[PDB]
Parts: C-alpha cells; structure tokens; sequence
C-alpha cells in the first residue's frame, strides 16, 4: 500500500495508534507482520503556491 | 509507543487497593524481559523510580508498591495505602529510543463528602480607585474536587471572565478549597447592580446562590 | 548518587539558555545523561540523552532543532542549551542519570525555565474585606512578576484556616493569588487582622490591614 | 460566543511581520478541528475567505498569510506584507449556531511621520446668499490619522458644529487627508469677526493655527 | 462559483424590502445560503441561513422578527425580506454560499439597502476659492440625495493632487462632500479650474469655476 501523509502523522502509521489518519483513513492491524517505509518528498509533492 | 494510563484520577481511602493501569500501543517486551517502568512524583519533588522492569522494585521502595503485567498491559497496585502515597504516578517505556511517559495519575486519599462553605468577597475600595474590580467566590472545605462556579451579573451568565484557583488536598483536613476571581473594568462593574455566585457540587442537593448588590 | 542543576532561569522570547547538571557520587564516565521536559502540572516528555565518554547525542524529534547537549568529563558536568525560546518552552527541565535499564533513572531536583516578555514587577495587595458563624476575609495579590510571593497573616500568628491559592498567569502576563482565612464572627470587633506579603525579586515587604 | 480582535487598527511597514489576534470567550474547537476563520475585505469588494479552520488556507491564498492558534486564542500573521494587503481583516467563528464576527483590523502601510499641509477656507459669497456658511479646514498629506481639529470663533471653542471627513490612504504617498467643516447660519457667521482652526498632530512640535478674518 | 444580487434598494421607514441572490456554478442544493449584515465601514453581523433543499431557516436572535428567508430551487435564487425598516437597517447585505466548514464562505457582490424618508434632491455647489509656494482650492457639493456623486476636474485634465473626500450625512438626511486640490501659485491667474459634479439619480451635471 502507498499514500501521502503529513509528517507529524507519520507516527500514526503503526499498530495500536490513534489519530485522524489512523482512526478514519488507514488503520493498521495489531498483528501486522510487515514494514512501514516513509520518506520525505517535500521537493516532489509540494508545488509552487 | 503511546502509553494510555487508565484511571488518571483515583481517590481511594487508606488501607485499600489502588490500581493504575498503563496500556502500550506496541509490545514493550524485548530480550524476554519487560521494559515498562513506574515513577512517583511527590509535589515539589523530582520524579523517583518505583518499578524498574515490570515487577522489579527500585531502591528504597516499600513493599506496598507492586507492578505486574506483560506485553502491552501493565498495572501498578498499592494495597496498604498510606498518607505518603499522595503523589503523581507515571508509566514509562524503555523498549524504544524515544522514551514516552504516560499521562500521569494523580492519587489522593478519600474522605466523606462535605458541603462547600460558599463566601463572596466584593472588590476593595482602593481597587475601584485603580479602575479594576475583582469579585471573589470562595468554596471552603468541600469534597470531592468536582465543582462548578457560575458568575451571574444582574442575572446574566459570564464566560471568559473568571479564573479558578484550587488548592491541593489538605494534609489533615483532606478537603479542597476553591477561589474564583471575576475581573472587570470599573466602569463596567459600576453598570450592574447585583453580583451572584452559583455553586454546583455533589454535596448539595441544589445549586447554591450567594449574591450581593453593589455597595 | 545526587545531581545538582541550575536554578530558575528567566529569558526573553527568542533568547538561549544554558543549563548545567553536576554529577556527584559516580564516575560520570559510565552512565549516559538524559534530559526531560515537564510543564508545570503536566506530563513528562523525554528530550534527549548524551553519552559522556563518547559525545553521542540523540534527541527527540520535537527537540532536535532547538536543543543542544554537551558534556565535560573534566568537571563532571553536562550542559543543555535551548535556542529560540518561546512561550511553549516555559517548564521544569530535569536532569537524569541512566540506571536499571531505564532511560531516566536518577533525577536531580529540577530547574525552572521561564520564557516571557514581562519584567520584574512589584505585587499590588488589596484587602478582601469581610461581608456585612464563621466569617471570611483575606488579601489579593495581583500583578506581580515573577513567582513566588510569600503571604502570611500577622507574621505567622494565624495559621489555622489559612488557604493560599496557587497563582494563575493572567492574559497580561502577570501573576495573581488570593490568600483567604475564615475567622470567628466575634473576632471582627476586637481582633486585628493584617496580611504580610513578600516578593524577593521586587524586594517588597508590604502589610495591609483588613477590617469589616 | 464573543470574539475580541486585538489590534484592530494595525500599521506595519512593507516586508515586516503583521499580527492580528482573535480571542474567544468560549472554545471554538470541536470534533478535534478548529472553527476559527479569517476573512479579508478590500474596500469596495465583498469579504473573501483567507483561512478556513485554524491554519488551512483558502482558495488562491498566497503563502504570506498564515493562521495559528487553538482553543480560545488565534492569530493571523503576514510576514512578507506587500501592497495588496491593505484591507480589513475579520475573525469569525463557526463552532456555534450564531456565527459571530470579530471587530476587524484595518491593515495600513507604515511610513515616516509627516506634518500636515494646513489650509483654511471661508464660505463662498453665493453660499452666504443661500443663508448658509461652511468654513473648511483642510489637512493634506499627513500621517498618522491622529489629528485633533478645533474650531475657534472669536477665541471660543466649537463643538457639535463640525464634521470631519478622512480620505483613504494615497496609493503612493500613503498619507491621510482630512477636512473639517463648520456649518452655521449666515446670521451667526456675520456676528463674529475672526474664524480659525487649530490642528494638533503628532508630527508638529506645537499646535498649528490657521485663521482668517471675515472678509 | 459566482453570486449575483440586486443593487441599491432605497426605502422609506416602515416598509419591507426583498433582495434576490441568484446562484451559479453549483447545484444550489448541496450548500446552504447565508445572509450577513454589514453597516458601511463597520463590523459584520450574520443574519441567518436557509437550506434550499428543505426550507429550514435559522435566524439570529436580533433579526428573527424582521427577517424572512425563502428559496426557489427552480430558478436557483434565494430571497431575503426585511420588514419594519428603520435607520439601523441601512447597510450592505451579503449572500454567501456555505463551504470549507465556514458559514458564509463564498460571498456575493452586495446589496446596498438605504432606509430614509428623504427624496432625490439636486446638489448645490459652492467653489472653495483659494485664500488671499503651493495654494489650495476646491469645490463643495451639499444637499444631495442619494449617493453617489461623480466629481471630475477640467474633464480629467487635472489628476495629480486631487482629493475627493467621502460624504457625511447631515441631520437633515442629505449628503455633502468637499473636493480639494493643491496647485502651483503661478497658475492661479492664467489657468482656469472647473469642477464637474454629476448626480445621475437626479441627472445634475454642473461646471463651477474657481478663481481667487
């Protein structure tokens, strides 16, 4: 799975996390035998204006 | 790791079980051992280690404090409740580099419900000379901490003009004291006749109104 | 094992503060030193830790930019530098020593960092007179900076029933507290009641009479 | 809810930070999000949304405008202020049913303090034929808006007989202009000899009197 | 998303006025329509909102008695009616489309509603001749109703140094403004100055000459 998130919300992509993204957008299961790979893309995603 | 600390406001009488329960988002268990730790903070004192690991007790910690649990759920229990246990208790994790503390549980001793002594202080004359007015509503010797104060200026509720200060639990009286200051300009204070304080508390069967006219 | 810190540093917004932690009772070269933040009457947030022997500093993500940790093994003293101070930074910072597999294990007293644009000001003390069983009276201390103010009655001659409420920071940036006492109704006629207030930063020692 | 807008008359130089603050009597936050809102109104244009929510920016809002705050306290900051930012800025609440607007801040260009070009003007003769006498005191190219105008008829102060009109700032000069008009009947105008206007302005070290004898 | 309204409604006290806001660029039913009051150059007051799909109207406590809101989805237009007009009702009413969790989000041009018992009257102009460096002169336009007045000088031949000040309403219910200019003293005698006043509701076009 892949998406774009705000930096302060990268902490919410994890098992047993609360917050708007975790509670209403993307909820990881408690088991979750897997990895989360997040990198900053301020140069690519953010545009002028 | 986010630690959620169930009940964070606990009132238990002396000699009774008191449980503060910390639940972790992820397993704090690593290398087989548990890294959940419990700290105690006496008012005016730095936090002190009570429980290092899930169950091992810190140096100079009485047998009353006992920590238990595993995985993501842990609990701290103090059965022989004593006067020296009124403090703030934190749960902390050492499994991951960013150490996260719990919300903190304020533990206080319990006593029977008492009605508040409600008193009203009009502002002093020299205060009116300074162009400011502060009216005080006072609650003396009331338990528990829950209390609602409402300012009625000529039968009009005020919002965003009152500041409440609550003293800590008394060492012997174990009854709270509350003060509410209503601040206004002198011209605005002199524009209304009656000033009243509404007190809502568990110990009263009905809200108590104490009022005074200006002058 | 005891740790000694600085005492109650005040700074203007945007300034920087350097705080010293003096180890005592251990080598200081075998235990990493942690720094923790605590707002008054709030939760604990671990700021970051430095290794004394090898100068490896690791900071919390929130405090990575504005915090610098240094150590001095020669004097056995750790230093914490806060830069670009704001109102959100006023708190009670704590120094801790590693122990028992806990990051912060042995804490040292606590240093109060106060960031504000206000200045040292003298308290203004007003009598809360009794209204016309047990009657109530007191004094009100308003517009003083910084904390604290020592308030007593008749120079400590009355202690029973004296409630000194904690100060609250107003929107103006100043502190106010009300010190109240309940007295017998009969004492209003003869007994004289005076409130004594002391503010060391402003060096004010003021005594006000309170009468019905 | 009552929203109070601190500074409601702001003058800042180009390229300098400009802050307009809105304080709320009650909490504007609900459902986690913030409902404090910021509007901009250029004179002669309907108000346009700048900041919906505490920090989110409206459609086509440059990065210069920023919103911050929570609970009861919010602030609108414009650090790289530019020419088109001279407008009236409002803070509004969306939390409770009756939407309440703030007092409004008129954001203005700062410049060096300048003295006013003062002039006086008798009523025209054909106006005297019309039974009306309007004496005009003119202040051209002055900054700031602070300017006290007093009419002296035979060295007697006039009040309740003068109307003052302030123009908007010049696009390039950024200096205000004022006219004070004293209106009377010809019977009162012909019964006195000398008419003067005294101007007190911050840029003047002393009040400036402009006088004329009738005729 | 464009909103259009009626313009410049003049009414006598005690009457009722209906304003129409015609929607464009959206379904007109997904979003409610709000109506907001703003006195000229003053703060704004939200009057009340209507849901076009289901005719539910919520009014402010101040405007509940005198304001009535109606919607027409067939023509996609919202109507607002005011009754028992007084001088306090003179304002610039706005219709706004709800969006971005803002009550009024996308506003419309504005309807200027003026409550007055007066009548359309022609202005009288008196040229402020210069008093006996740079000199000052101008014209005064008085006793006209209603706004606006188009003031020009020498058919636009003089643009620098002109200042047409906003009018002030008199106790009689009429408007007056003074237009002023600073000019070189050398042109006081040879160059002529003409002030053109235009009052299009009464169609009064007047040239007045200024000479010292």
């Amino acid at each position: 799975d892949s998406f774009v998130i705000r930096g302060d919300e990268v902490r919410q992509i994890a098992p047993g996390q609360t917050g708007k993204i975790a509670d209403y957008n993307y909820k990881l299961p408690d088991d979750f035998t897997g990895c989360v790979i997040a990198w900053n893309s301020n140069n690519l995603d953010s545009k002028v204006g | 790791i986010v630690l959620t600390q169930s009940p964070a406001s606990l009132a238990v009488s002396l000699g009774q079980r008191a449980t503060i329960s910390c639940r972790a988002s992820e397993s704090v268990d690593n290398y087989g051992i548990s890294f959940m730790n419990w700290f105690q903070q006496t008012p005016g004192q730095p936090p002190k280690l009570l429980i290092y690991g899930s169950s091992n007790q810190g140096s100079g910690v009485p047998a009353r404090f006992s920590g238990s649990g595993s995985g993501t759920d842990f609990s701290l229990n103090i059965h022989p409740m004593e006067e020296d246990d009124t403090a703030m208790y934190f749960c902390q994790q050492s499994k991951e580099v960013p150490y996260t503390f719990g919300g903190g549980t304020k533990l206080e001793i319990k006593r029977t419900v008492a009605a508040p002594s409600v008193f009203i202080f009009p502002p002093s004359d020299e205060q009116l000379k300074s162009g400011t007015a502060s009216v005080v509503c006072l609650l003396n010797n009331f338990y528990p901490r829950e209390a609602k104060v409402q300012w009625k200026v000529d039968n009009a509720l005020q919002s965003g003009n009152s500041q409440e200060s609550v003293t800590e639990q008394d060492s012997k009286d174990s009854t709270y004291s509350l003060s509410s200051t209503l601040t206004l300009s002198k011209a605005d204070y002199e524009k209304h006749k009656v000033y009243a304080c509404e007190v809502t508390h568990q110990g009263l069967s009905s809200p108590v109104t104490k009022s005074f006219n200006r002058g | 094992v005891q740790l000694q810190q600085s005492a109650a540093e005040l700074a203007r917004p945007g300034a920087s503060v350097k705080m010293s932690c003096k180890a005592s009772g251990y080598t200081f070269t075998s235990y990493t030193m942690h720094w923790v933040k605590q707002r008054p009457g709030q939760g604990l947030e671990w700021i970051g830790y430095i290794n004394p022997t090898s100068g490896y500093t690791e900071y919390n993500q929130n405090f990575k930019d504005k915090t610098t940790l240094t150590a001095d093994k020669s004097s056995s003293t750790a230093y914490m530098q806060l830069n670009s101070l704001t109102s959100e930074d006023s708190a009670v910072y704590y120094c801790a020593r590693e122990g028992h597999r806990v990051g912060p294990a042995y804490w040292g007293q606590g240093t109060l960092v106060t960031v504000s644009a206000a200045s040292t000001k003298g308290p203004s003390v007003f009598p809360l007179a009794p209204s016309s069983g047990t009657a109530a009276l007191g004094c009100l201390v308003k517009d003083y900076f910084p904390e604290p103010v020592t308030v007593s009655w008749n120079s400590g001659a009355l202690t029973s029933g004296v409630h000194t409420f904690p100060a609250v920071l107003q929107s103006s940036g100043l502190y106010s507290l009300s010190s109240v006492v309940t007295v017998p109704s009969s004492s209003l006629g003869t007994q004289t009641y005076i409130c004594n207030v002391n503010h060391k930063p402003s060096n004010t020692k003021v005594d006000k009479k309170v009468e019905p």
